[PDB]
RNA sequence: AUUCAUAAUAACUUUUCGAAUCGCAUGGCCGCUGGCGAUGGUUCAUUCAAAUUUCUGCCCUAUCAACUUUCGAUGGUAGGAUAGUGGCCUACCAUGGUUUCAACGGGUAACGGGGAAUAAGGGUUCGAUUCCGGAGAGGGAGCCUGAGAAACGGCUACCACAUCCAAGGAAGGCAGCAGGCGCGCAAAUUACCCAAUCCUAAUUCAGGGAGGUAGUGACAAUAAAUAACGAUACAGGUUGUAUUGGAAUGAGUACAAUGUAAAUACCUUAACGAGGAACAAUUGGAGGGCAAGUCUGGUGCCAGCAGCCG
RNA sequence: AUCUGGUUGAUCCUGCCAGUAGUCAUAUGCUUGUCUCAAAGAUUAAGCCAUGCAUGUCUAAGUAUAAGCAAAUACAGUGAAACUGCGAAUGGCUCAUUAAAUCAGUUAUCGUUUAUUUGAUAGUUACAUGGUAUAACUGUGGUAAUUCUAGA
């Protein structure tokens, strides 16, 4: 038969289910950033767990070990590109100090709110899913898209929507017609 | 899966006081004979002799559970319909 | 060895017929249209008329069938025909909704006296066609409805497709029915012929189905009450030996 | 608005007497462009006869406005007609679909013939006499 | 199995062919021929996957049956004919010639050569022996047998062969200071000069090689192919001259220089 | 490293091979001579392979401590047989071989490996199943053809099942694909096609249930709708609670084009498609472990609840 | 790299039971709108099987008088049947048996066979021989019946 398609799971569940202090801290994040699930938080802490594991391993190697230089620099290069790590903190020991809020800050949903365009994180999410926002030329309709530092200059309304310059939408058009029909008595 | 032979009530262990409702079942694949508990009160009206029932373990890996002496199994489905659906009035059971 | 032992009763052209009852749940349907579509899959036009009971041999499966159609005017007559069946075939309409005051009450009542086995069938599904995807919306609705009463069943067959209609016919021939406990601990027969002889004597002949008959036992006929029999004979003879009980209600 | 057609990765291929390239199409404010229209515009740019042009495999970008596909242009109509697959020639109307019987019927005929040895003009007589 | 096998499942194919995982269940099985299966390159893989002149296995056959392709000067029409190391491939239309030679990554490169160099190939001497009636012969790595060699030719030497006529015209002895090409194992595709050889009776001899950056490495003698004198190859070398680079060096060159 | 490669001498042999074959072209010299190919053939080398073979490595059991040698067990000499080595087999001879560093016997709901799950580290449990190797085609035995088989979509016999019949006879092997019965807690369509991947043949063309396409499919996995924003009234340090208004959009339907062997669907798009936006999210809980009720009605140690304490 | 409830009048221990998290681990219940991707009669019975299909093959180039078709007096296009040659030992399915056996890594043939591919290689012994030969075909037949086959 054809070779197998590979796949993997992308989140992990906390091990104590009803810890009151954890439950409160999670709900504050969901309200601040407009998430719908706890799963959306578990996804980010799962990613950060793998990043720390990799860095923590390399730090046991000798300095000037060729592997530590090659893979260490790649890891840092990659986190700076998305703006999770500040260009001042460009050192492997600062990678261990990252926290969940640093990743949430870079989602398309929150960027579209900091720039204007939207007047709340809840208003922002609806605009993205309804195909009004473009990044460069491409329409993007996924809220969790991570905005690279070069892309921020190019977020704007899509050319094929109202707000962006096209014809009015279906409901606006219906109303104008019915009024004209009554006025065109 | 098994066939219902007869209907029983089991006196609970002291200090509790109740007559709990059980059935004798003969397993189709072995012929071995077993007693099973019927959950959810009035549900005993849904089972009658020569009905066919699906049984599950009573959660304690072969030990008896709670008040009930010597009962290791519970009824899950009767005549192909689940007792939970009957009790909540979501389905109907045909006779035979 | 036990499986052969059980199937022997229907083993072949010498074996007993399975008794099929057709019950349309809507006045739209006409039960004879159901029977027609089935026999097309038998691949023998010689099988295929102002009467309501039919004997059929399907050589394709070496199978004997007896088909009963009740008169859908008489609610009590419907229950009686179903009481003797091995399979009940329920007809559903794609066009017209089942009536709460009649169609539902048939299903609900038949369950509560006991049913040997059941099949759900549709025969007019093309009548709502715009595209086949519109047909499937209706069929899914009917499957959900039928499964409310017979939750062991997950499929409703469309007889307008040759593959489905052939699938139904095979089931009626090849599959054993469930028993009915209160029925099979008695004897029962469906009459093939009935005749009278003079002060009266009534002759019936047919095939025994239940636990069996004995000439010393009484005999019930549903509309007329209890009666007594004087002979049994096999088509050895078994006269009533009269060291027997009699038509009396006390002591 | 105007359609703009661009061609990329152009390779000349003497071994099959053709040029082959990627086709990239910009089409704001319309759903897409028909393969029939593309063949006409490519014919004039490459100075070819229309029957020598073949075009296939298009997908349009998410959010619309662009499409990408693949194209071939042959040195003559005669060469196109020998190297091109028959199923494409049918799409262009250069060839007719053949009326073979269904796959299962063809197989069943074959197996019946296997049971006859020789040509069977005899035996046919013999059965008629029986 | 009751006999020889005719199929080759994908994933079981040699990795250096660079076939993708998902395009099908099977891979082209090379026919019997001059080169071992595990180290050949079928023609279908060359024409379709490397040069892109064909889109399908069907189109490849349409090319070969026109007789446009010849290997070592002879027309071949078998789709799975096993070309291999040092072979010359000629496409007369387009007017192109190729020699199959390794990348320093260990893959067959697309290396174009002039119409002059296409006249000949090198061959490693695998054995030398007397034939019937006492006529001596040599066997090369691609399975040619050549009558009446020069008496000085010995095993592991290399021989220059004219593709027309098939006669020997020159040879180079295995010796310290020669250039060698590595044709197997972990160091496949590297080039350097012989430092010295270790004798191990009843075992495998080992050879110490030094490259022009004066890195040193060791391989079994079986994997060594002599190709010329110090600084004078008898063939054109592929781009990059067989110099192995560390992953750090490669990263710099790309993004600093070519990445502008 | 050889009684190697190879050469020589005397003979043997029921006497091996050493072209009575086919397509295209029609040149040279005064009826002789000539080109490019196809198919066969002896031996050597090569390639695709096969057979045998060295070293080290396996789960539970002593309520298995001695095992093998009549009827090959360990070794020697000669022969037979084999493609070939060898107790592989035969004749004669010797009395050996394994073991508390666990032999021999018994069990496995035991095909081996690459691997999988869970992990601070060290570990424990699993691997019928997409790749590699082995074995089998109801159970045992035997054999023909052939480079290759102890072949089962080849044959022969016996054992167990079982089909047709004019009762004389004849025929059989789904642990291939689809489908049926039985079993059971437990598993899909008697569909379309050689367009792709590759394989076979005298072959570019024929064939391929190998393979691909669609149907069934909450096994497991990825992304992600079920509403956003104003005004008014009231309360409050720009945030809550309720009367009212325009905007935005896909679920779905559909002209068309694209996709495809032909289709279906995805991506794209004219027209249509929200005010209880009825275009109505469920599944388990509220004494403790363990997030969350001194609320209100019923009932009678009963019906019931309860993993545990109750 | 984490634990909590239960033996007493109350306490500190030993110790187990219950709780907690996962599973490319199966089954089952209730519920179910969209896109991509995807396992699937192994477990029990290596149990039994109706029907259809899964293996054939021709080039300029072995054999043509079809009484086939289509239009250079031996033949000459296309082409059924049949002879000849090659293939059917690959693929696909399953896990019953099997515990130094199979298998893994590592070796050997100076211990042997090898269709096919590729390269070499036979001056040494009639202007072209038989039927001790036949299929397809023509024609006469047997049997309830099969991919039965006899006589000329």
């Amino acid at each position: 038969p054809r070779a197998p398609r590979t796949y993997s799971k992308t989140y992990s569940t906390p091990k104590r289910p009803y810890e009151s202090s954890r439950l409160d801290a999670e709900l504050k994040l969901a309200g601040e950033f407009g998430l719908k699930n706890k799963k959306e938080i578990y996804r980010i802490s799962f990613q950060l767990s793998k990043i720390r594991r990799a860095a923590r391993d390399l730090l046991t190697r000798d300095e000037k070990d060729p592997k530590r230089l090659f893979e260490g620099n790649a890891l840092i290069r990659r986190l700076v590109r998305v703006g999770v790590l500040s260009e001042d903190k460009k050192k492997l020991d600062y990678v261990l100090a990252l926290k969940v809020e640093d990743f949430l800050e870079r989602r398309l949903q929150t960027q579209v709110y900091k720039l204007g365009l939207a007047k709340s994180v809840h208003h922002a999410r609806v605009l993205i899913t309804q195909r009004h926002i473009a990044v460069g030329k491409q329409i993007v309709n996924i809220p969790s898209f991570m905005v690279r530092l070069d892309s921020e200059k190019h977020i704007d309304f899509a050319p094929t929507s109202p707000f962006g310059g096209a014809r009015p939408g279906r409901v606006a058009r219906r109303n104008a017609a019915r009024k004209a029909e009554a006025s065109g008595e | 899966k098994g066939i219902v032979l007869e209907k029983l009530g089991i006196e609970s262990k002291q200090p509790n006081s109740a007559i709990r409702k059980c059935v004798r079942v003969q397993l189709i694949k072995n012929g071995k004979k077993v007693t099973a508990f019927v959950p959810n009160d009035g549900c005993l009206n849904f089972v009658d002799e020569n009905d066919e029932v699906l049984l599950a373990g009573f959660g304690r890996k072969g030990k008896a559970k709670g008040d009930i002496p010597g009962v290791r199994f519970k009824v899950v489905k009767v005549s192909g319909v689940s007792l939970l659906a009957l009790w909540k009035e979501k389905k109907e059971k045909p006779r035979s | 060895l036990d499986s052969i032992e059980n199937r022997k009763l229907f083993e072949g052209k010498n074996g007993a017929a399975k008794i099929i009852t057709i019950v349309p749940l809507v006045n739209d349907l006409d039960p004879l249209d159901i029977l027609y579509k089935l026999l097309k899959c038998a691949d023998d036009e010689g099988i295929m008329d102002s009467k309501r009971i039919f004997n059929v041999h399907i050589k394709k499966f070496k199978s004997n069938l007896k088909i009963i159609i009740p008169d859908m005017t008489n609610f009590l007559n419907i229950l009686d025909c179903a009481k003797v069946a091995d399979f009940v075939v329920f007809g559903l309409s794609g066009v017209q909704e089942v009536d709460e005051e009649f169609g539902e009450q048939i299903i609900r009542a038949l369950e509560l006296q006991g049913i040997a086995s059941y099949i759900g069938v549709i025969s007019n599904l093309s009548a709502v066609h715009e595209k086949e995807k519109f047909q499937l919306d209706v069929k899914q609705s009917l499957e959900s409805y039928f499964k409310h009463f017979f939750p062991s069943e997950e499929r409703v067959y469309n007889l307008e497709k040759n593959s489905d209609a052939l699938n139904v016919l095979r089931t009626l021939c090849q599959r054993l029915p469930r028993s009915i406990n209160w029925r099979d601990n008695r004897g029962y027969v469906v009459a093939d012929f009935v005749d009278f002889v003079e002060s009266g004597d009534l002759v019936i002949e047919g095939t025994v189905r239940g636990i069996g008959f004995n000439a010393n036992r009484l005999v019930h006929i549903p509309d007329f009450g209890d009666f007594q029999l004087n002979k049994i004979e096999k088509i050895t003879v078994f006269e009533s030996n009269m060291n027997r009980d009699t038509l009396d209600e006390y002591a | 608005d105007a359609v703009t057609i661009r061609t990329r990765k152009v390779i000349s291929n003497p071994l099959l007497a053709r040029k082959q390239f990627v086709v990239d199409v910009l089409h704001p404010n319309r759903a897409n462009v028909s393969k029939d229209e593309l063949r006409e515009k490519l014919a004039e740019v490459y100075k070819a006869e229309k029957d020598a042009v073949s075009v296939f495999g298009f997908r349009t970008q998410f959010g619309g406005g662009k499409s990408v596909g693949f194209g071939l242009v042959y040195n003559s109509v005669a060469e196109a007609k020998k190297f091109e697959p028959t199923y494409r020639l049918v799409r262009y109307g250069l060839a007719e679909k053949v009326e073979k019987a269904s796959r299962q019927q063809r197989k069943q005929k074959k197996n019946r013939d296997k049971k006859i040895f020789g040509t069977g003009k005899r035996l046919a007589k013999k059965v008629a006499r029986r | 199995a009751r006999g020889p096998k005719k199929h080759l499942k994908r994933l079981a194919a040699p990795h250096h062919w660079l076939l993708d995982k998902l395009s099908g269940c099977y891979a082209p099985r090379p026919s019997a021929g001059p080169h071992k299966l595990r180290e050949s390159l079928p023609l279908i893989v060359f024409l379709r996957n490397r040069l892109k002149y064909a889109l399908n296995g069907r189109e490849v056959k349409a090319i070969l049956m026109q007789r446009h392709v010849k290997v070592d000067g002879k027309v071949r029409t078998d789709t799975t004919y096993p070309a291999g190391f040092m072979d010359v491939i000629t496409l007369d239309a387009t007017n192109e010639n190729f020699r199959l030679v390794y990348d320093v990554k260990g893959r067959f490169a697309v290396h174009r050569i002039t119409d002059e160099e296409a006249s000949y190939k090198l061959g490693k001497v695998k054995k030398v022996q007397l034939g019937k009636k006492g006529v001596p012969y040599v066997v090369t790595h691609d399975g040619r047998t050549i009558r009446y060699p020069d008496p000085n030719i010995k095993v592991n030497d290399t021989v220059k062969i004219d593709l027309a006529s098939g006669k020997i015209t020159d040879f180079i002895k295995f010796d310290a200071g020669k250039l060698v090409y590595v044709t197997g194992g972990r160091n496949l595709g590297r080039i350097g000069t012989i430092v010295h050889k270790e004798r191990h009776d009843g075992g495998f001899d080992l050879v110490h090689i030094k490259d022009s950056l004066d890195n040193t490495f060791v391989t079994r003698l079986n994997n060594v192919f002599v190709i010329g004198e110090q600084g004078k190859p008898y063939i054109s070398l592929p781009k990059g001259k067989g110099i192995k680079l560390s992953i750090a060096e490669e990263r710099d060159r790309r993004r600093a220089q070519q990445g502008l």
